[PDB]
């Protein structure tokens, strides 16, 4: 299975599809004053790099 | 796939308990042959529990009646 | 006063604000926008470092 | 490098009778929008259709005057007359007439059926008449055209809305397929009148814009 | 260079020393892409010894912030140099004129929310004509250091490693100057007395440009 | 006890040019049906926003 | 209805033309126009370089004792190429000059299908007597932009492909003088090409893009 992460083959990615689908992320910024600093959200898998 | 929790809450006021609650459904769900009572429309286990919920067919008092319910059925198993 | 001057030495409205229309309908902007000529430079905060 | 992926997959949603979502997957990178806004404009301010461009009271000449019976001014069976849908046969032109009297509401059920006007909707409200002794009456204007006439470009005149279509809208998303670039995905929400189902509009529209397409076919 | 700019672009490069600026006025001799041999004028000349003023140019090498520091050629054959004139421009120079970026076509509008609070929407023309595309150069290094049980050494004989790993690797164990080695793959030979060979760093990329051997006084030279 | 989530620059710009008036533009007393016609003239040209 | 038919295609250049599609109804002049302008602009087969072998340089970064720019000026020069091929896709050009001069794009040795449209087009310089630069240019069709980075030996250099006959289009719906039908319009296309393409074939071939993706929904 790691070999397979690494190849980065066609079915990683169908299967990174569905352990994504309901998974919620804590995205966090740095200076997190009041409780809203620190917010979940789902995650949509996108091509870019931010 | 539940955008909005706010119908799952009017069953549990505390929202506290209500994550507590689900808890123990989900891992039913996930670690115990469990089936679920909803129709499974595609989603994870903890958003079926919510789901469940939702509909009113889960709660504390029922999912306690129910474990009860296999423990007699295990005192019966084990004659 | 000199800038005005300069872009009538050309053929360029004066005003500085051309008619820009839209690429995925085709329509007009209406409102003309500023169009022109700036100096960006790119700064070497990149992604692929973060 | 003639292969341009083709959009196979299409499923139409009915949300209702009049109202349709449909979606095409695959589309390729730029083509969205390429194909929507074209078929929004064609289906939009070009399609063929039928439908009144005038009526006339039996009476009443000014745009403000006022008459007997209906609470409803003139104005507003005007707004309530063209709102009605009619498909005629081969027939370009066909008059319609009205003379009901009575209190109750005057729907398109009492039109005086006359020739062929199928009309979609037979409880369409038109005007209320509130006076048993008064009697509102008409004869209306039925024609053929295509698009949207307004009455300034053109008695009691009342704009004229041709085109089967209410309301269509276009949005692009992105979908993948395999490992790719972002693939367009094309979704259109038309919404029709009655006439004609969505299906059949979305149908027509893009046989028009092939017909255009026709001497340059390589 | 600045379509629009102060007018001290002209003083903070020849100031710098980002460019050769000529130390004798004469005519340009034999110009390539790496030295600029200049003939100076007689006056200029000194009596004896002279003649001549080679210009060496600085090509890729290594910035201290991980940069690349190219000197372009902007003279040719036989076009007359004075004392002062710039014949070679640096990084971020053109014609003797600092040039830190690329003027583009800006239009102030909002589209469609992507220009949000600060963000920059950017056409693909600006991408594929390669305007801001920059070369970055890092530098990894590997020390081979007298250690227990006998000293190291940087031959090619690693072991548990596969034909392809050695590929990259010259008969003596470094990797050739042209290579375009990705992260994981082999640099260097290091064999420590019982393979602490050099590896490219996890997402590291891109093509060698040139390999230094330093060696120690009383220690014979490597093959490589 | 305030909204957190408030339409910051540039659609409350766009919902600021939506709804204004002016005095004298292109489309002006006719009686539309509804927001779908209003939608439809629009989009066509023939009046204005 | 109308169907538009091309009536008269000017070359005022080598490079820019004007495509004229006369009888155009009302309506689907500006229809046509956005839409074959996006699609002559995005996709349209073209020909570029993809991969240059020098005899003696190994990797980008390195100079050459005779050329007077580097190596990565050449490959940038190399990239705006206009080359028009006929036949195969993969074909490999030879260039070989020996001597003092600018070199051109005349220099690279023709085969009976290459045809270079511009010979003008300097490659690099050279600047001794006793210098000699010799690549192999392989040269393979494509549709769009392709980066090097998506796409073995060490004296291969890549080069970034950038598939694209056309570089600025621009059209004008113009009123048309069709005495008999009033309304009609003319749709005027000026294309800036860069010399591989022809504007008959290329407003063709992106009419015959839009009709294959209109099959979809029909």
């Amino acid at each position: 299975a790691k070999k397979m992460v690494e190849r980065e083959e066609a079915v990683v990615w169908d299967i990174l599809d569905e352990v994504i689908r309901e998974h919620p992320v804590l995205l966090n910024r740095a200076p997190t004053l009041h409780r809203l600093g620190i917010q979940a959200f789902e995650p949509v898998l996108i091509e870019g790099k931010a | 796939a539940r955008v909005t929790v706010q119908d799952a809450v009017e069953k549990i006021g505390n929202r506290f308990d209500l994550v507590l609650v689900a808890a123990r459904r989900a891992r039913q769900m996930q670690v115990g042959g469990k089936d679920p009572l909803v129709p499974e429309e595609n989603d994870k286990t903890t958003v079926i529990a919510l789901r469940e919920i939702e509909e009113g067919l889960i709660n504390n008092q029922i999912l306690d009646v129910r474990e009860r319910q296999e423990q007699q059925e295990q005192e019966a198993a084990e004659l | 006063a000199e800038i005005k001057e300069l872009l009538k030495l050309g053929d360029l409205p004066t005003s500085g604000q051309i008619r820009l229309y839209d690429g995925r309908t085709g329509e007009q902007f209406e409102r003309p926008v500023t169009v022109g000529y700036m100096y960006m430079l790119k700064l070497n905060h990149l992604v692929d470092d973060k | 490098v003639t292969e341009f992926l083709k959009p196979r997959l299409v499923d139409i949603e009915q949300v209702s009778s009049t109202h349709a979502k449909v979606t095409l997957e695959p589309l390729e990178r730029g083509f969205g929008h390429t194909l929507g806004n074209a078929l929004r404009r064609i289906l939009l301010s070009s399609m063929p259709g039928c439908a009144v461009t005038e009526v006339e009271i039996d009476g009443v000449l000014h745009e403000y005057s006022t008459k007997e019976g209906v609470q409803e001014d003139i104005l507003e069976i005007l707004l309530n007359l063209k709102g009605l849908a009619v498909r005629v046969q081969g027939k370009d032109e066909v008059i319609l007439t009205l003379n009901k009297s009575g209190i109750g509401p005057v729907t398109a059920a009492d039109i005086t059926h006359d020739g062929d006007v199928e009309i979609v909707k037979p409880q369409h409200v038109i005007c209320h008449l509130t006076d048993e002794n008064a009697s509102i009456s008409m004869r209306i204007k039925v024609q053929r055209g295509r698009g949207y006439v307004p009455a300034s470009t053109r008695r009691l005149l009342v704009d004229a809305c041709y085109s089967p279509v209410e309301r269509i809208a276009y949005n692009v998303e992105a979908a993948r397929v395999e490992q790719r670039t972002d693939l367009d995905k094309l979704v259109i929400e038309m919404e029709t009148n009655g006439t004609i189902d969505p299906e059949e509009a979305i149908r027509r529209a893009a046989t028009i814009l092939a017909e255009q397409l026709e001497a340059f076919v390589d | 260079k600045p379509l629009v700019g102060t007018g001290m672009e002209r003083a903070v490069a020849v100031d710098s020393g980002v460019t050769a600026v000529a130390k004798r006025g004469g005519v340009v001799q034999y110009v390539d892409a790496s030295r600029i041999v200049i003939k100076v004028n007689e006056d200029e000349m000194y009596p004896g010894e002279a003649g001549i003023d080679i210009y060496n140019l600085t090509k890729y090498t290594r910035s201290n912030q991980n940069t690349c520091i190219n000197q372009m050629p902007c003279v040719s054959l036989g076009e007359p140099v004075e004392r002062g004139d710039v014949l070679a421009d640096g990084p971020s120079t053109d014609l003797g004129e600092l040039a830190l970026g690329q003027n583009m076509r800006v239009a102030f509008m909002p589209w469609n929310g992507y220009n949000f609070e600060d963000s920059i929407l950017v056409s693909e023309r600006v991408v594929q004509e390669d305007r801001f595309t920059t070369i970055h150069i890092q530098e990894l290094a590997c020390v081979s250091r007298d250690t227990k049980l006998g000293p190291e050494e940087i031959t090619a004989d690693i072991p548990n490693v596969g034909e392809a790993a050695l590929s990259k690797l010259d008969e003596s164990g470094i990797v050739y100057i042209g290579a375009e080695v990705t992260g994981g793959d082999i640099l260097v030979g290091k064999v420590t007395p019982k393979d602490s060979s050099l590896r490219v760093p996890n997402g590291v990329s891109g093509t060698v440009i040139d390999v230094q051997v330093f060696t120690r006084d009383g220690v014979e030279k490597d093959k490589r | 006890g305030e909204p957190i989530i408030v339409p910051s620059q540039d659609v409350v710009l766009g919902l600021y040019y939506m709804t204004r008036d002016c005095v004298n533009a292109k489309g002006e007393g006719m009686v539309l049906t509804g927001p779908k016609e209003a939608e439809r003239l629009y989009r066509s040209g023939l009046a204005s926003l």
